[PDB]
């Protein structure tokens, strides 16, 4: 068996951690506490599982987990929390000053205060690891820890690990929900800098979460609870494979293999469905086909775009729940006739399909509700660049006037960083401009 | 629509379906960088001192 | 992240000793420093504007400085006078007279190693400290030219920390000495320079909304710091309550400030209230929006619409929906989406906190990053000149050691701050 | 109030929307980048669609339709003709159509069937009779270019022996009703048509501007619908809806519920409308073909105050309301 390493870092892949951890516990029956009854291999095993946990002597699940936060607000609602026994205090680091929602003063200025301090705790739980596979770093584009102390975390790992994989789930910024006017800004910083050293990074741009919450949960304003709870879902969905057996995306090469053909061009947009309110009393549960059919709706993608103006490279459906391949072909055929699903000429038409029996698990409490069947479509459509484009144009808006542009270089950047991360940024546009015309 | 590489086991399936066929920076290097900016930042800072000096 | 409080001379002192009435009564805080508190949101960020006392007193963490012991003798015989930290009432005999020199060069040069002394104290007790805020008035000589003294040594003491200033602006209107734009043109030159935030509570503003909107006949400095103290409340909100945000001095500037000259701020309150009366019927989200764009409502006397909103930040404080506040500051924008900056999306931000203040079951305060302040400063500099072109009144200046040309470069520099907010106006 | 922006300063259409939506005293117009807009009267290439649809308390709607190019360029239409189910290669009224590009595909086996019967080989852009003629055009030009059967037998309006086309204009919704104006036009050449000289390409190339004779049998080589329908009565005892009308109802219903799955903006995040111009051509039997499909399209002096009041009324405040019909709804 072959472990993975999960890095939360800043408040929003801090919180979105949380929401994960409490998610796999409840799937894997480990309690807060980390005792999982069930586990009878105590104090180890080479599990499927044993990729997320490491056991204790004492029969204990712990996390393969560290988070970070330049601040010790969040991270203290972790080592206060319903799960607080489940962590070790090392992993568990903390600053005291934030980075003011500014890429230069997390990755230059405070960063370089704690970058050494992170890669030891790091070092630490790769030293349990027989075969360390790689590791999945939550964070959010627009925080400036979020941005800025992902990017110099990410070049290290590349250096002290240059044979393991490295996964992203990126909170994409959104204005309802964004505590900030420069994340601009700090995107275009971050992903120029961290694109070589990602190999597969989902997006979820918070707008469409938000929605979704809105239209399928009846949630009036949902709170980052709400949405972080909804985005662990999709994250469970996602990482499913590595912690169940399974013969579908078992480690995080598969992940490249699968998703990414081109390198740069490696973010595949995820559709989820069913979003099934708690509050309905009487619902009528979805069909292979109809769970299926809404996976090509934009109204359920992670980051609203139209992959009807674009071009496929690859596309996985994972399912959980009550499920059979014939269903899927079945669905697969009809869909295959009405929607407009083109893929690139040298890629095969095809669907890798995964199919776990274990229905989703919805937290006791929560805004979803249980349901027999659900899945959550993987697909690299050229379509997400519509994303690129959106972030790209913003950033333009206030560069042209360098607004802001003095809180960076005032904690050691250069006016030129901003313009060299973006004309990545318009390379990248054009290379998946490219491949979708 | 061809079926392949289907795999069973206890816990669920896997398989594909075709529907057709087709037609890193050193550790001193960061140093450096990342030194860069911090003298950019005492430099500026020296020309604040400075200036309050007057 | 504490927060270290300063208040310098006669309007520093009044308006600062306001403040801590009106705070000290939102986290249930007595004059004896005792927590009689209802919520325990109350005391979650209690240390950002107070030191904790053994026997689980609260002290602010104030330091009160004046030339003169009149204002800071009464300071200290008022209602909260005694929660204050007598060793913190740092102060001299002489006076500054009305006059910047006498703060900056002579007489408060004698005094302010005594009061960095006490603010290097207070700071050595910080945990993480954010940053200072100085209240006071840029018009007489104590918190105008001692005022801008200190904040430019703190800066050199702490480089790095976050500078906040309430700047009271003189006007004629309610004036106590013909040089008040003399010293006003000296201090905005230094604030300038050395502060990432000031609110410019315009003496103006304050006595047009007390006499047109309150109807009062003959406004006291009393009725124009009720206005200020609602402001200072509101503004300080977010810092001191928790939230959604948890918000800061450096995210406020990082935020607010796109350019680092232009970080002169207009505050706002909604709904304006006069001492004592109270009304009965709360606002409805749609009347506290636009009330708080509302000119009526501008702590500083400009006209919004003579310019463009670089950055917004607005803060509703009551039980309310979330719902309609979101629809109702979108609503405003999406109307007048003119009378923002097309070249920074998404400007305005909102927050939310759910204890309202004293006296009101919903509030909104707003702080803009107008380039209208301008206007501020343009009635400032004529006022300047007025005088200088025929140098009067510069007696009492190079009486102190000062010299025609420190004046030139003041109204220069200011002039130059006008032209700068006026370049952004038409991009 | 509603807002807009404009972006398509050339668009005679348009310019008249903007110009009597403020006159409603509810529409305020925004600056071009004023990204703030509930309205999008947006420019014709590289038209921003990606951007649209994201500005929280803003309901977005723009007067294109992402996609319809496929429609509206002369080498897609015939790709999507020639590969749809729903059009067939068994298409019944396009004419037979190729696409060569300039550096035959199955072109030549076409024109070699004719000389099994000596049949017209006429076809177009332009006009020739011989292949080589014609395939040498393409490659002077560089770009791509398509060919197709002109249609030797038309039918000529009499008094003259003169051709023509019918340019209908459609307006597609939000809601993808697809909306026939009722009033259409025929652009006439004055020129008497022949076919011993094409090079003489004023007879037989019909667009209103080409025609540089310009106003003897009607105004402006323009012929209204009420004039045709009479002239249809008197001269083959028929009518317009009967004899013509039908057919191109059939194409315009047919044609946009082709596309209809891949433009449609049902469940987007933003919404299309889009004004479309159909150009098409009746032979000497009475039947209707489709000549080329018009994406941005320019109407009728004549007309211009009736479209674009109904313009307004049917896709711009179906969707931000205010304080028997133009149009025929055709059915699907
Ligand atoms: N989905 C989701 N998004 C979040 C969450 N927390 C923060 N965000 C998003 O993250 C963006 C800002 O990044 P943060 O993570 O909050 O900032 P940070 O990483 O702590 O970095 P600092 O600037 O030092 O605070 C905002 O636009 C939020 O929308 C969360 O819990 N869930
Ligand atoms: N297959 C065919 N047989 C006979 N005549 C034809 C024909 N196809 C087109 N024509 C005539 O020749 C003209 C060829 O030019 P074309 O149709 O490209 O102009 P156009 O339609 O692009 C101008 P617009 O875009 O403004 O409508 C057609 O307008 C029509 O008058
Ligand atoms: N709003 C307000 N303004 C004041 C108050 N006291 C003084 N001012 C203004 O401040 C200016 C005088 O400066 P002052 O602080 O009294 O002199 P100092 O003691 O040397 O700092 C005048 O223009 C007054 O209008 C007050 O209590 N409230
Ligand atoms: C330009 O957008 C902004 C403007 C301001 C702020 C931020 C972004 C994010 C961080 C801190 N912040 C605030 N700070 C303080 N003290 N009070 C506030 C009151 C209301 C509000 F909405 C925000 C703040
Ligand atoms: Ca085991
Ligand atoms: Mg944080
Ligand atoms: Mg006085």
């Amino acid at each position: 068996m072959r472990e993975c390493i999960s890095i939360h870092v800043g408040q929003a892949g801090v919180q979105i951690g949380n929401a994960c951890w409490e998610l796999y516990c409840l799937e894997h029956g480990i309690q807060p506490d980390g005792q999982m009854p069930s586990d009878k291999t105590i104090g180890g095993g080479d599990d499927s599982f044993n990729t997320f946990f490491s056991e204790t002597g004492a029969g204990k699940h712990v996390p393969r987990a560290v988070f970070v936060d330049l601040e010790p607000t969040v991270i203290d609602e972790v080592r206060t929390g319903t799960y607080r026994q489940l962590f070790h205090p090392e992993q568990l680091i903390t600053g005291k000053e934030d980075a003011a929602n500014n890429y230069a003063r997390g990755h230059y200025t405070i960063g370089k205060e704690i970058i050494d301090l992170v890669l030891d705790r790091i070092r630490k739980l790769a030293d349990q690891c027989t075969g360390l596979q790689g590791f999945l770093v939550f964070h959010s584009f627009g925080g400036g820890t979020g941005s800025g102390f992902t990017s110099l975390l990410m070049e290290r790992l590349s250096v002290d690990y240059g044979k393991k994989s490295k996964l992203e789930f990126s909170i994409y910024p959104a204005p309802q929900v964004s505590t900030a006017v420069v994340e601009p800004y700090n995107s275009i910083l971050t992903t120029h800098t961290t694109l070589e050293h990602s190999d597969c990074a989902f997006m979820v741009d918070n707008e469409a979460i938000y929605d979704i919450c809105r239209r399928n949960l009846d949630i009036e304003r949902p709170t980052y609870t709400n949405l972080n709870r909804l985005i662990s879902q999709i994250v469970s969905s996602i990482t499913a494979s590595l912690r169940f057996d399974g013969a579908l995306n078992v480690d995080l090469t598969e992940f490249q293999t699968n998703l990414v053909p081109y390198p740069r061009i490696h973010f595949p947009l995820a559709t989820y469905a069913p979003v099934i309110s708690a509050e309905k009393a009487y619902h009528e549960q979805l069909s292979v086909a109809e769970i299926t059919n809404a996976c090509f709706e934009p109204a359920n993608q992670m980051v609203k775009c139209d992959p009807r103006h674009g071009k496929y490279m690859a596309c996985c459906l994972l399912y959980r729940g009550d499920v059979v391949p014939k269903d899927v072909n079945a669905a697969i055929a009809t869909i295959k006739t009405k929607r407009s699903i083109q893929f690139v000429d040298w890629c095969p038409t095809g669907f890798k399909v995964g199919i776990n029996y274990q229905p989703p698990t919805v937290v006791p409490g929560g805004d979803l509700a249980k349901v027999q069947r659900a899945v959550c479509m993987l697909s690299n459509t050229t379509a997400i660049a519509e994303a690129w484009a959106r972030l790209d144009h913003k950033f333009d808006l206030m560069y042209a006037k360098r607004a802001f542009v003095h809180w960076y270089v005032g904690e050691g950047m250069e006016e030129g960083e901003f313009s060299e991360a973006r004309e990545d940024m318009a390379a990248l546009e054009k290379d998946y401009e490219e491949v979708g015309v | 629509m061809e079926v392949i590489e289907l795999n069973k086991c206890t816990s669920g399936q896997s398989f594909e379906v075709i529907l057709k066929p087709p037609s890193d920076p050193s550790l001193e290097e960061i140093q450096k960088k990342l030194e860069a900016a911090e003298e950019r930042r005492k430099y500026q800072e020296a020309e604040l001192l400075k200036h309050l000096a007057e | 992240r504490e927060i270290v409080h300063i208040q310098a001379g006669q309007c520093g002192n009044q308006i600062g000793a306001k403040f801590w009435e009106v705070i000290s009564d939102e986290h249930g805080i007595d004059p004896t420093g005792s927590y009689h508190g209802d919520s325990d949101l109350q005391l979650e960020r209690i240390n950002v504007y107070y030191n904790e006392a053994t026997g689980n007193k609260y002290v602010p963490r104030a330091i009160l400085v004046d030339l003169e012991p009149g204002t800071m003798d009464s300071v200290r015989s008022g209602p909260f006078g005694q929660i204050f930290r007598p060793d913190n009432f740092v102060f001299g005999q002489s006076g500054a007279g009305n006059n910047w020199a006498k703060g900056h060069y002579t007489e408060g040069a004698e005094l302010v190693d005594s009061v960095l002394d006490v603010v290097r104290k207070e700071s050595e007790s910080c945990d993480c400290l954010q940053g200072f805020q100085l209240t006071h008035s840029l018009g007489g000589g104590t918190g105008s030219g001692m005022g801008t003294l200190l904040i430019s040594k703190i800066r050199e003491e702490y480089p790095d920390r976050i500078m906040n200033t309430f700047s009271v602006m003189p006007s004629p209107k309610v004036s106590d000495t013909v040089v008040e734009p003399y010293n006003a043109t000296l201090s905005v030159h230094q604030l300038v320079e050395n502060t990432d935030e000031t609110y410019c509570i315009d003496n103006e503003a304050l006595y047009d909304i007390c006499f047109r909107t309150l109807k009062l006949t003959t406004p006291t400095y009393g009725d124009l710091n009720h206005l200020v103290s609602a402001t200072m409340s509101g503004v300080t909100t977010c810092l001191r309550f928790p939230g959604q945000l948890n918000a800061d001095l450096r995210k406020l500037a990082v935020n607010m400030v796109p350019f680092p000259r232009l970080h002169f701020f207009m505050p706002g309150f909604a709904p304006l209230t006069s001492r004592g009366s109270q009304q009965y019927r709360a606002l409805t989200v749609p009347e506290l929006t636009q009330q708080m764009f509302d000119s009526k409502n501008m702590m500083a006397a400009c006209d919004p619409r003579h310019g463009r909103y670089l950055t917004v930040a607005a803060i509703f404080r009551g039980r309310m929906s979330m719902k309609e506040v979101d629809e109702q500051m979108l609503n405003v924008q999406n109307k007048n989406s003119s009378y923002f900056v097309e070249w920074i999306p998404n400007n305005v931000k909102t927050a939310v906190c759910d204890i309202p203040p004293r006296g009101l079951k919903m509030s909104a305060t707003f702080i803009g990053n107008s380039t209208a302040i301008q206007e501020l400063f343009k009635r400032i500099s004529e006022q300047f000149t007025a005088m200088f072109r025929r140098k009067a009144f510069l007696h009492w200046y190079t009486g102190e050691g000062m010299d025609e040309m420190e004046f030139t470069e003041a109204e220069s520099n200011m002039n130059d701050l006008v032209s700068e907010y006026q370049q952004y106006q038409d991009a | 109030m509603y807002t807009f922006v404009v972006r398509d300063e050339n668009s005679s259409v348009y310019a008249e929307v903007s110009r009597l939506l403020l006159a409603t005293g509810q529409w305020k117009r925004l600056r071009k980048d004023n990204p703030r807009f509930n309205l999008m009267l947006g420019e014709r290439n590289r038209l921003p669609f990606g951007r649209l649809g994201h500005e929280p308390g803003l309901v977005q709607l723009v007067n294109y339709y992402r996609g319809a190019d496929k429609l509206c360029r002369k080498a897609s239409l015939v790709k999507l003709i020639k590969t749809s189910p729903e059009l067939s290669e068994s298409c019944t009224w396009f004419p037979e159509s190729y696409v060569i590009y300039p550096t035959r595909e199955v072109f030549l086996a076409a024109y070699n069937r004719r000389r099994e019967g000596r049949e017209g080989n006429v076809w177009i852009a332009l006009i020739s009779s011989e292949a080589s003629e014609l395939l040498d055009f393409i490659d002077e030009q560089g770009q791509v270019h398509v060919i197709q059967k002109y249609l030797e037998k038309p039918l000529l309006l009499e008094p003259g022996h003169r051709k023509f086309d019918i340019r209908s204009w459609v307006l597609v919704d939000h809601l993808y009703n697809i909306y026939l104006y009722r009033e259409g036009v025929l652009r006439t050449s004055s020129e008497p048509y022949n076919s011993a000289n094409f090079q003489d390409k004023t007879c037989h190339l019909t667009n209103h501007c080409i025609q540089k004779n310009y106003g003897r049998y009607e105004e402006g080589n323009e012929m209204f619908f009420e004039e045709f329908n009479q002239y249809l009565m008197d001269a083959l005892n028929t009518t317009l809806e009967n004899s013509i009308l039908l057919q191109i109802k059939h194409i315009i219903r047919s044609c946009l519920m082709c596309i209809e799955p891949a433009i449609s903006t049902k469940h987007l995040h933003y919404q299309s409308f889009q004004l479309f111009g159909f150009d098409f051509m009746v032979d000497e039997e009475l039947k209707v073909w489709l000549i080329e499909v018009n994406g941005a399209p320019a109407c009728a002096q004549k007309l211009y105050a009736e479209l674009c009041q109904g313009i307004v009324d049917v896709a711009i405040s179906s969707v931000f309301p205010l304080a028997t019909s133009i149009f025929i709804k055709l059915h699907h």
